[PDB]
RNA sequence: AUUCCGUUAACGAACGAGACCUCAGCCUGCUAACUAGCUAUGCGGAGGUAUCCCUUCGCGGCCAGCUUCUUAGAGGGACUACGGCCUUUUAGGCCGCGGAAGUUUGAGGCAAUAACAGGUCUGUGAUGCCCUUAGAUGUUCUGGGCCGCACGCGCGCUACACUGAUGUAUUCAACGAGUUUAUAGCCUUGGCCGACAGGCCCGGGUAAUCUUUGAAAUUUCAUCGUGAUGGGGAUAGAUCAUUGCAAUUGUUGGUCUUCAACGAGGAAUUCCUAGUAAGCGCGAGUCAUCAGCUCGCGUUGACUACGUCCCUGCCCUUUGUACACACCG
């Protein structure tokens, strides 16, 4: 399933009837927050 | 050979649309014609409020513009050849006139 | 020849008028009688024309009241203003001048509102606000 | 002595009791389980709630014999509550509104108005004026 | 392109299918009472149009 | 019959759930999990229960009607439309799930979302919003 | 406590302008005239319950 | 005596009511003389000049005081039914006229004296003044209505009653009226502060 | 604070303490009565409209948000 | 008000201010209204003594009359006109009767000289220069993103409740907007189906002709009873509809269910002087579908002051300067 940068490879389950291909594609990379940076605060 | 002539009168200046209607009536009354109106409907206006910047910076300040329209009803009880010569008067530029049956 | 006047009483952009005529002094608002007129907080200013003269000057006119625009207040005070209005009229074109000016001298004793229309009006808003003086919250940082 | 000449509420009051003494009205199954319009949070307390709002809808279209389906829903709707989103107008159920019209017209108490809506019929207004009579 | 492929995206709605009919630009488009411009090129020619500004 | 009886009963069970006995019986029975206020009065309908009558005024075998009444909508005329679980995933049938059997179908929805790894989910598993709501500046507790 | 009339407005005093100097005649006494500072809209004619006379007012500024 | 045939809800009268303050006497308009009306609803325009609104019914300065705080805002209505309510139940516990039970009300908590701030620059300075009689009723009002709604809010007893209370508290000089106390503080404040 | 234990339904002591006493208020209304007998505003309006029932009492006025109480005969 | 009275090496002038124009406030005076109404009559229904009489509704009269109510053109009206005080016999000011109106009647539009390296090249087939110009920084198609969440800030919406929530009954606005007719496109009346969401069928309106017979707060009667409670509605599950070619990262809208913080908010800080603040809702812009936003509208309707330069700033004069990139010197 292309998720608009490279086909996410994926089996087709029993329980995923119904559903979107997208939903088993994620877009986005989850967010892992690092420290933050100059202008964070002090607002 | 008589009927309820209804002419229908629309301009944006008052002054011409007034001037107008005037001269028709007195044209109808001058072929002792039977004159009912001239009626004067809600005026209409058209309004727009737009931003004045073409960006969007600094007091967001708004430009009111306003399109008046006037409306008038004329209804004469008469033939449509002698309501015909009488619509046939000069108009000045701006008035549209609309002429029909019932 | 009918004996008859119409008055009319205004309240912000409520309309009141009042057809008094010769009768056997009855008075409605809408075909319903002034005694049941809501909200029934307002009934003593609806009646106030009424308190103030006396049941025995509107025993011998009919009056009946149309009301439209406004809201509950503004119907009621143009309606109390028109029925002072309406009699005022009928009693200065029927009746004696000096019994006209008497009555008129009692009302505007009590209040002037009952027979001069309260001119003010809203104020229409301006841009960078939400009402007509208030302005949008300003911040600095 | 009609109803223009009594209060609102003791009419209403009192033509809904006439009504539910009549017998001729037929309350849908449903009438216990759905509420007055999607506004609404609860069912309505009164369980006389459907012959009340039948004798309500009765003297309106005495009043006025040009309603139908649609003005009855914006007559009894109202403020809507979104939660944290402001408030607005929101219409009452149709289904309530319709089936309290169709009992009335077979009781006979209003009918097809040829411009459209419900009319008021003499016997309507025979029968609604008796029991403003009778209020008293 | 293809035929089938060069400009097949549907048009129908959005501001995508409108522009302005004096500067072409698909932003900020007056479609009161058919107008059909932006509100910078309305603003331009307003006086043209016959819209006065009395407040 | 404003005196309170002898039988009054200050605190309930139902479920394994504390029902107050001072609280009028409809808004009383929302105290299980599954009820709410709509549904409380449908089953006081449809079992016959005055509504004026508090929660210690009443019987237990009125509790076992309303219970019963929960437990079979369908048996006593309860639209489809009205119920919690309508359209089962696995079993496909309508009833009205409380207490204990909330929590486990809700469990069972979750895993299931996860185990397919919907991104939906895979949200719920991340502890982040799931109905697309912004998080830049709300939703902020750690 | 006495009783005051104001017999003349000196004017507004404070910073602000937020007080009134005016002078006051006691009712019982009306040979004796008192400066005092008021609080609020005051005018010509007012009277004001002094709970105590013996202070002179003073400009505020 | 001033008969006047003017009842006030159709039910109180001005007759009987007087004053008993001098200093407050022109700024309060409960008398049978002084344009009784029939109701504390008359939406006229107080605040075209000043002291005006000296010449507005008490009552209808303690209608409009009760609409204080947003959610009440502009339930002129439902405040005069407040005041109505109030009344009658000061006429049931008192025995009174209700008119004069507020008109003694008002004398016993508008506050005679106040410490002003004087100076600038962050400084804590305060200088005793005197109060108008103007500002004395108004402070009265203000201060007899907060009190109510102080005692009504998250409280069994309706506003209706907390009023009527408050009222009856400050008619006689009881200590227990809100207002009283504040007005005994303030008073304590410019005595310290003189 | 400490929450208020008010009672929904009346004892046998504090009904007879209403039927002796409550005859006997100058003014009596659902929120007076709560805070006297120690009852929830259900059951001192349950308990108003017995004892006007019985007669004991008369309605000075009544409205949605206020109703107004006293004793019948002084 | 650099508005005037005057003083005067100044005299005459030109911009700004004012005048001006738009809306609102008064006209029982003028003109005209079957696309707006009132009055009385004729007929009919209902009620009351049921014929005649009284009350209330429905329909016709282009030869029943009229313009008070509605609309919109021309005009009138206020000029501080009049009375008392203060002020230079001035310019003017305060109060007061009358008056619709006595703050410039209220609110707006327009708005001088000289400037900012303030914003906009992402409004423009406005534009110089620079870059790229076919494996494109042109154009189009597919998909994703602009919304991503340990955190900080701004404008806001909903609340903390009984001056209340819920459920009945009750009934008062204004500014506005609306179609290609194709089976039909926009506003949608009426009838039927349905609990709702929605669906189907007759039709009206290119509009004072139809939607429009057109809101909420509020009023009234009951339930609730000080309990984070029938306050609050965040979060989440199941499921059903509509828009769209496409709804997943929920487009939006319904039903049941779950029921978080929040018990009035520190230092600080915003707007506001009358139909104003505040509350309440409605129309339009965006719009295939989405308004917690903006622009307007009306509804209920206040407290306080009508004073000052204390803070923050502005205008004029005098005065000091080692400032002129002008004290962020
Ligand atoms: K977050
Ligand atoms: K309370
Ligand atoms: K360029
Ligand atoms: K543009
Ligand atoms: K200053
Ligand atoms: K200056
Ligand atoms: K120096
Ligand atoms: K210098
Ligand atoms: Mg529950
Ligand atoms: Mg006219
Ligand atoms: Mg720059
Ligand atoms: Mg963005
Ligand atoms: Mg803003
Ligand atoms: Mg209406
Ligand atoms: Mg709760
Ligand atoms: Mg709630
Ligand atoms: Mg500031
Ligand atoms: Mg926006
Ligand atoms: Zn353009």
């Amino acid at each position: 399933i292309y998720n608009g940068k490279t086909f996410n490879q994926i089996e087709v389950k029993p329980e995923m009837i119904s559903h979107y291909l997208a939903e088993f594609s994620i877009s986005y990379k989850p967010v892992k927050h690092g420290r933050p940076g100059i202008g964070a605060t002090h607002s | 050979q008589i009927h309820k002539i209804r002419i229908t009168l629309s301009s944006k200046n008052v002054k011409n649309l007034e001037k107008v209607c005037a001269d028709l009536v007195r044209g109808a009354k001058d072929k002792r014609l039977r004159v009912k109106g001239p009626v004067r409907m809600p005026t209409k206006v058209l309004n727009i409020t737009t931003r004045k910047s073409p960006c969007g910076e600094g007091t967001n300040t708004w430009d009111r513009f306003e399109l008046r329209v006037h409306k008038r009803v004329i209804d004469l009880f008469s033939s449509a050849d002698v309501v015909k010569q009488i619509t046939s008067i000069t108009i000045e530029p701006g008035v549209e006139v609309e002429v029909t049956i019932a | 020849a009918v004996e008859s006047v119409q008055c009319f009483g205004r309240k912000k952009t409520a309309v009141a008028v009042t057809h008094c005529k010769r009768g056997r002094g009855l008075i409605k608002i809408n075909g319903v009688p002034i005694e049941l007129v809501q909200p029934e907080i307002l009934r003593y200013k609806a009646f106030e024309p009424i308190l103030l003269l006396g049941r025995h000057r509107f025993a011998g006119v009919d009056m009946r009241i149309r009301v439209k625009g406004g809201g509950h207040t503004s119907q009621i005070y143009a309606i109390r203003q028109s029925i002072a209005k309406a009699l005022v009229a009928f009693y200065q074109k029927y009746v004696d001048e000096q019994q006209k000016k008497e009555i008129k001298d009692i009302l505007v004793r009590y209040d002037r509102t009952l027979l001069v229309a309260d001119p003010r009006r809203c104020e229409p808003k301006k841009f960078g606000g939400r009402g007509a003086r208030a302005r949008f919250q300003k911040s600095y940082r | 002595r009609t109803v223009k000449d009594v209060s609102p509420h003791e009419f209403v009051k009192a033509y809904a009791a006439h009504l539910k003494r009549s017998g001729k009205m037929e309350l849908p199954e449903w009438t216990d389980i759905v509420k007055t319009g999607k506004l609404k949070e609860l069912a309505p307390y009164d369980p006389d709630w459907y012959y009340i709002r039948a004798a309500s809808m009765a003297r309106k279209i005495y009043l006025r014999g040009g309603l139908g389906v649609g003005g009855f829903r914006r007559i009894y709707g109202g403020n809507q509550r979104n939660g944290s989103r402001p408030r607005h107008f929101c219409k009452s159920s149709g289904s309530v509104a319709r089936n309290i019209l169709q009992q009335l017209q077979n009781m006979n108490i209003v009918d097809f108005d040829p411009k459209g809506g419900r009319r008021i019929t003499s016997n309507g207004q025979r029968d609604l004026d008796q029991v403003a009579g009778r209020i008293a | 392109g293809h035929s089938n492929i060069w400009n097949a995206h549907p048009k129908n709605y959005g501001p995508g299918s409108r522009t302005c009919r004096v500067c072409g630009n698909p932003h900020a488009i007056i479609r009161k009472y058919g107008l059909m411009c932006c509100r910078q090129c309305f603003r331009s020619n307003a006086k043209e149009i016959g819209f006065i500004k009395y407040r | 019959s404003l005196v309170a009886n002898e039988e009054f009963q200050h605190i309930l069970r139902v479920q394994n759930t504390n029902v107050d006995g001072k609280q009028k019986i409809m808004f009383a029975m929302t105290s299980i999990k599954g009820i709410g206020r709509r549904f409380a009065n449908i089953a006081c309908k449809k079992a016959d229960i005055d509504m004026n009558k508090r929660a210690g005024e009443l019987s237990a075998a009125e509790l076992d009607s309303l219970m019963v009444v929960v437990a079979n909508p369908r048996q006593f005329k309860i639209p489809d439309w009205f119920l919690n679980r309508q359209k089962d995933y696995k079993d496909g049938k309508f009833s009205q799930v409380t207490s204990n059997a909330l929590d486990m179908k809700l469990r069972d929805d979750l895993e299931r979302l996860k185990k397919i790894r919907n991104h939906r989910g895979l949200r719920h598993y991340w502890g982040l919003r799931v109905r697309g709501q912004h998080t830049k500046t709300t939703g902020r507790r750690g | 406590t006495k009783h005051a009339i104001v017999v003349k407005v000196m004017g507004r005093t404070g910073s602000r302008g937020q007080v009134t100097q005016v002078r006051v005649k006691f009712l019982d006494d009306q040979n004796r005239f008192i400066m005092r500072n008021v609080k609020g809209p005051v005018r010509e004619g007012d009277v004001l319950t002094l709970l105590e006379s013996e202070r002179e007012a003073r400009r505020l500024r | 005596k001033v008969h006047s045939d003017v009842m006030l809800f159709n039910r109180w009268t001005y007759d009987d009511v007087q004053i008993n303050d001098i200093s407050v006497e022109d700024y309060i308009t409960a008398t049978a003389s002084k344009h009784p009306v029939y109701m504390p609803h008359t939406a006229g325009r107080y605040q075209a000049k000043r002291f005006r609104k000296a010449q507005c019914p008490i009552v209808e300065r303690l209608t409009n005081s009760l609409m204080m705080h947003g959610r009440n805002n502009g339930k002129k209505l439902m405040a005069v039914r407040i005041i109505k309510h109030a009344m009658e139940i000061i006429h049931l516990l008192t025995d009174q006229n209700p008119i004069q039970v507020i008109v003694d009300a008002v004398i016993n908590s508008g506050p005679r004296e106040d410490a002003t701030r004087i100076g600038s620059a962050g400084v804590v300075r305060r200088q005793a003044v005197d109060i108008s009689p103007l500002r004395r009723v108004n402070q009265a009002i203000y201060l007899l209505t907060t009190g109510a709604r102080e005692s009504a809010f998250r409280n069994i007893k309706t506003i209706a009653e907390c009023l009527a209370d408050e009222l009856i508290n400050a008619a006689k000089g009881s200590s227990n009226s809100y207002a009283i106390k504040k007005k005994d503080e303030i008073e304590r404040v410019a005595k310290a502060n003189r | 604070k400490e929450k208020v234990n008010n009672m929904v339904l009346f004892d046998k002591a504090t009904y007879d303490k209403l039927l002796s006493e409550a005859p006997k208020y100058k003014l009596i209304t659902p929120s007076v009565l709560s805070d006297r007998l120690r009852i929830s505003g259900s059951l001192a309006r349950k308990a108003i409209r017995d004892l006007m029932a019985r007669g004991s009492i008369r309605m000075v006025s009544a409205h949605a948000s206020q109703q107004i109480y006293t004793r019948a005969t002084n």
